[PDB]
DNA sequence: CTTGACAAAAGTGTTAAATTGTGCTATACT
DNA sequence: AGCACAATTTAACACTTTTGTCAAG
């Protein structure tokens, strides 16, 4: 089983035993060398976070897509006859396009090559709708300039909603 | 007074620019040497001094 | 500076509209384009610094 | 700007300035009643028009946006109350 | 620089460019919300590396904005300005 | 890196010359006819067992396990078809392998011509798809041209494929690009018109006019039909488009909210909802409670005269006069108190 | 990205240097740089 | 109904996300080019994201406050205020399971230190450029039998699952 | 507060005109 | 880029019902 991409990661992340790894790391902490010991510390911090929060790590690999309400990033016309749309909208659009075409290829029985191509384009589009440009060159409006502002792109930055809106308005 | 089909639209004057009208510039769709936006009717740009 | 790059952007649009259609005799009129150059110049004449 | 016909900005520096003196409710109005808060800003005009005191705000509505915004990233926004218990941010809204 | 545009192939070369006459005077543009621009025609010849077809035709480019007397242009009725850019001269 | 990715993935597997090509197509058609042959074996549709081949070929558990919450599950609607034709003599069990190898050879020939499909979508860029998209849908067009191809006709598959790739691409254009859904024919006519314009522009040495451009378009083409749909064509506008020349200003931040009634309207409306309640009490217990039922004031839905007269025991006529008189009788109180005389908009 | 073909490096790299149309070394650059280093560079190119 | 003095934040699960959603938007069509109304599956859909007009459903089978909350049986639109369109979320059922870029490109690299991997190597994996081992099944590799938590490549995987072979023209 | 009579507004149904969604095109073309 | 054609939607239209109204009770 060589499974590549998110699928495999989902399976293994699911298989994880929080407790066992915990004890193992605890013993690994007593290692005399600062390397194994530091590693054990800095690593176990994560496992610990999971053990306490009771949140399962496999959740990191998501099957559903938390799609923000429509009126939170609408498309509304203005005076003059032309409409106006948010950036996250077109982002979500590319996301579902790849998502559907992928299914189309799946049931189709298409060969492995095409599969990996679209199946990967899924991870890149999806992750682009979350943080656009933290991995690889950002995606911009077709043929123009300004990189679509994704979810994580609205939060951070000096104009982040935490600042331009909620810590001052 | 019935609620009539058409409601007021017309462009008033800004709160703090009191002028006097000078330039009366009308541009109707269908006139020589004027090409308006795709599917718009007559416009007007009035000057206020 | 924008005339040149904005012309090259049409140079490729010329070399592409060649490899197909009717290679026998195509007047350069069907070969050349307007927008790839025009819009490329207007770009600098409006939205530049 | 005077163009769109709107009020000035209370951005973080101003907020801190208020926190300094210690004016709490003054900051409340800023973050809610006199700014964004949905039923709040209306209840204000209601009160003042009726010659009374405006009720204390609840939902800033900008924050309400932030809630679902985070949720879009699969960030469970859990609002607690006075002792580790559920709270309905969006009044009777998304409760499915 | 951008010529000849080559590709049994095509040698389309450059010949000239007709200086356009302003369609609308700098006034008309300022009151029409139109840019002060003139059609810049272009003349060239399409030839073939084999057929020897010398077929020539005067094509057309687009509309190029024109400068006023003072040194400012007219963009959509709003006159604008092109300032100067600075940087170390090319070289070594 | 996704760009280099596909290129280096397809560059791994070579192409196919006439030998391999003709052979592969023959294999595929043999598998197909083998399926049709076994379609009478147990009485299963030619498409049924066809996909039943996929169960053990291009994935074991991954083809039917998640086409949504429901599809054709491995244990239920699949397994009884996998172990059904599984007991048949030689003259049947052989067509199984014919279908196995045909089905594989299909995907094979596809992979072989992939190095073409990509080199095809290269011209079709600028459609609102940066390469990889175009290529994907093109690959779909290949899959189509594959099962529809016929080697017997002595045609090079590179010719048959291209015409389908260009199709699945030029189709994907209208179903992707414009944020607003624009039906195929719409875009078709768009490109037609814009082609004519972008053509006679150089001809006339200037831009056309809605009358002269639509003129060369055909019948029923006036200034309207072109200028009208011209609006439709135009895509929406990114709210992140900077306004002015300074780096602060956003587009979206420049749009109002009229969706929710403004506070001034909260009080403006809540005022009338009351002031009409106090100026109402001067009406008889009939002509008031009835005067509400005709305005949708009571249950919020309007109650026609016919029903009101049924509620009070009166007739479809009496309520009619009741409303008239009761109403103007209030007009006197209004014109004498000036309490409500506003709200005239 | 592109395969290490012997003809690709004949075209690309060439177009980056000896090509006055893809490399415009300003008349100043072809001038100023010309009188420092003690040389005769002809075109606006780098190599020939 | 209760004084809110506390607000937590944590990870969400595919199930919880499924719950947040009122339906799965599919079609890329934002809104019609004609009716400019929310499409059947449109991102801005009014069918499951709630009405744009208070209490007025799409078709208008229920146009008033009178019938409150009653789900429309004709056009499929729950009668309520247009505010729900700003809160009620949605979701997309992703064909193949996919991950979240955050935990990946993050500074401590959550998933990485989690499963005990490195940003680079795990990157090759998640993005479908490189296979990884799950239960090798006794598979030998270059004298060292491959084991779980290891990485493979396009060739070797086939050379193991489909066997090695050479070609001689 | 009421009856019969009756225009206009509104309703139920079929068909025509319009709109919209799909499938194909084979010299060869990687 | 262009096209024939099936699938729906929308529009035109034929006619019944409801509701509002006039004059007299
Ligand atoms: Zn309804």
């Amino acid at each position: 089983d060589a499974r590549m991409g998110a699928e495999a990661i989902q399976e293994l992340l699911k298989e994880l035993d929080l407790e066992k790894l915990e004890r193992e790391l605890l013993e690994e902490m007593k290692h005399p060398s600062r390397a194994r010991r530091a590693k054990a510390r800095k690593r176990l911090e994560v496992v610990r976070a999971f053990l306490d929060s009771g949140n399962r790590p496999e959740w990191m690999i998501l099957e559903a897509v938390p799609v923000l309400p429509p009126d939170l990033r609408p498309m509304v016309q203005v005076d003059g006859g032309r409409f106006a749309t948010s950036d996250l909208n077109d982002l979500y659009r590319r996301l579902i396009n790849r998502n559907n075409r992928l299914k189309k290829l799946l049931a189709q029985g298409a060969p492995e090559i095409i599969i990996r191509n679209e199946k990967r384009m899924l991870q890149e589009a999806v992750d682009a709708v979350i943080d656009n440009g933290r991995r690889g060159s950002p995606v911009t409006n077709p043929g123009s300039e300004r990189p679509l502002r994704s979810l994580t792109d609205i939060l951070s930055g000096k104009q982040g909603r935490f600042r331009q809106n909620l810590l001052g308005k | 007074e019935k609620a009539r089909d058409v409601k007021d639209t017309s462009l008033r004057v800004p709160p703090g620019e009191g002028g006097i009208v000078v330039g009366r510039l009308r541009l109707r769709r269908g006139d020589p040497g004027v090409e308006l936006k795709p599917g718009v009717r007559e416009v007007v740009r009035v000057f206020v001094a | 500076d924008q005339f040149r790059v904005g012309l090259a952007r049409l140079a490729r649009g010329v070399r592409e509209r060649m490899v197909m259609g009717s290679p026998d005799t195509l007047t350069p009129a069907k070969l050349v384009n307007s927008r790839p150059l025009e819009a490329a110049l207007r770009e600098f004449f409006s939205r530049s610094q | 700007g005077k163009a769109q016909f709107g009020g000035q900005r209370f951005g973080e520096m101003e907020v801190w300035a208020l926190e300094a003196y210690g004016a709490a409710h003054t900051l409340q109005e800023m973050l809610t009643i006199k700014s964004d808060d949905i039923e709040g800003r209306n209840a204000a005009y209601q009160a003042i028009i009726k010659g009374e005191d405006v009720p204390e705000p609840s939902v800033p509505e900008s924050f309400r946006v932030l809630v679902k915004e985070l949720q879009a990233l699969a960030l469970d926004v859990q609002t607690l109350d006075e002792k580790d218990n559920p709270v309905d941010i969006f009044e009777g809204l998304a409760s499915k | 620089e951008t010529f000849p545009i080559e590709e049994g192939g095509l040698v389309l070369d450059f010949l000239e460019y007709r200086i356009g006459d302003p369609p609308f005077s700098q006034d008309e543009c300022r009151e029409k919300d139109l840019t002060y621009q003139a059609p810049l025609y272009a003349r060239l010849q399409l030839i073939h590396k084999d057929t020897g077809l010398i077929k020539e035709d005067e094509v057309f480019l687009g509309h190029l904005p024109l400068m006023t007397e003072d040194g400012s242009f007219i963009i959509n009725g709003a006159d604008r300005v092109i300032v100067s850019q600075i940087h170390r001269s090319p070289g070594v | 890196d996704p760009v280099r990715q596909y290129l280096h993935e397809i560059g791994q597997v070579p192409l196919l010359t006439l030998e391999e090509e003709i052979d592969l197509a023959r294999k595929v058609e043999e598998g197909m006819e083998a399926i049709k042959k076994l379609s009478e074996a147990t009485g299963l549709d030619q498409e049924l067992i066809r996909e039943v081949v996929r169960a053990k070929i291009l994935g074991t558990a991954r083809i039917q396990k998640i086409p949504g919450l429901k599809e054709k599950p491995d244990p239920k609607t699949v397994e009884e078809v996998d172990g059904k034709l599984k007991s048949l003599p030689k003259e049947l069990k052989r067509y199984l392998h014919i279908a196995r190898e045909g089905e594989a050879a299909r995907q094979h020939l596809i992979e072989a011509n992939l190095r073409l499909v990509v080199s095809i979508a290269k011209k079709y860029t600028g459609r609102g798809l940066s390469f990889l998209d175009l290529i994907q849908e093109g690959n779909q067009g290949l899959i189509r041209a594959v099962e529809k191809f016929e080697y017997k006709r002595r045609f090079k598959f590179s010719t048959y494929a291209t015409w389908w790739i260009r199709q699945a691409i030029n189709r994907a254009i209208a179903d992707q690009a414009r944020t607003i859904r624009i039906p195929v024919h719409m875009v078709e006519t768009i490109n037609k018109l814009s082609r004519t314009a972008r053509q006679l522009q150089q001809e006339l040495g200037r831009e056309p006019s809605y009358e002269e451009i639509a003129e060369a378009m055909g019948p029923g083409w006036d200034a309207k039909r072109v200028e009208e749909t011209l609006k439709i064509a135009q895509e929406p506008v990114s709210l992140e488009t900077p306004i002015g020349d300074e780096k602060d200003s956003f587009y979206g931040d420049f749009i109002p909210d009229e969706n929710l009634p403004s506070p001034v309207e909260a009080a403006a409306q809540s005022l009338l909802s009351e002031e009409l309640e106090k100026a109402l009490s001067k009406l008889s217990e009939r002509e008031a409670m009835v005067l509400k039922l005709r305005k949708g004031l009571i249950d919020g839905r309007e109650h026609t005269l016919e029903e009101v007269g049924a509620y009070f025991g009166v007739t479809r006529e009496r309520i009619r006069q009741i409303e008239n008189k009761a109403l103007r009788k209030l007009k006197y109180h209004e014109s004498r108190t000036r309490k409500l005389r506003d709200f005239l908009e | 990205g592109d395969p290490p073909k012997k003809d690709k490096a004949l075209a690309y790299l060439f177009g980056l240097l000896a090509d006055p149309k893809r490399y415009d070394l300003g008349e100043a650059g072809r001038y100023k740089a010309e009188e420092k280093l003690g040389v005769g560079l002809s075109g606006r190119t780098l190599v020939r | 109904k209760k004084e809110v003095r506390k607000v937590r934040i944590a990870l969400a699960s595919p199930e919880k996300i499924r719950s947040w959603s009122y339906g799965e938007v599919e079609k890329p069509e934002t809104i019609n080019y004609r009716t400019l109304k929310p499409e059947r599956d449109g991102l801005f859909d009014e069918r499951i994201f709630g009405p744009i007009k208070d209490y007025e459903c799409a078709c208008g089978k229920y146009k008033r406050q009178r019938f409150e909350g009653k789900v429309c049986e004709r056009c499929g639109v729950e009668v309520t205020r247009s505010i729900v369109r700003r809160y009620r979320m949605g979701h997309i059922e992703l064909a193949t399971p996919a991950a979240h870029i955050w935990f990946v490109k993050d500074v401590p690299s959550k998933i990485g230190t989690l499963l005990d991997l490195s940003a680079t190597e795990l990157e090759q994996v998640l993005y479908f450029n490189k296979y990884i081992v799950l239960d090798p099944k006794g598979a030998v590799l270059d004298g060292v039998p491959v084991e779980k938590r290891q990485l493979l490549t396009d060739e070797e995987y086939r050379e193991l699952r489909y066997g090695k072979q050479e070609t001689y023209p």
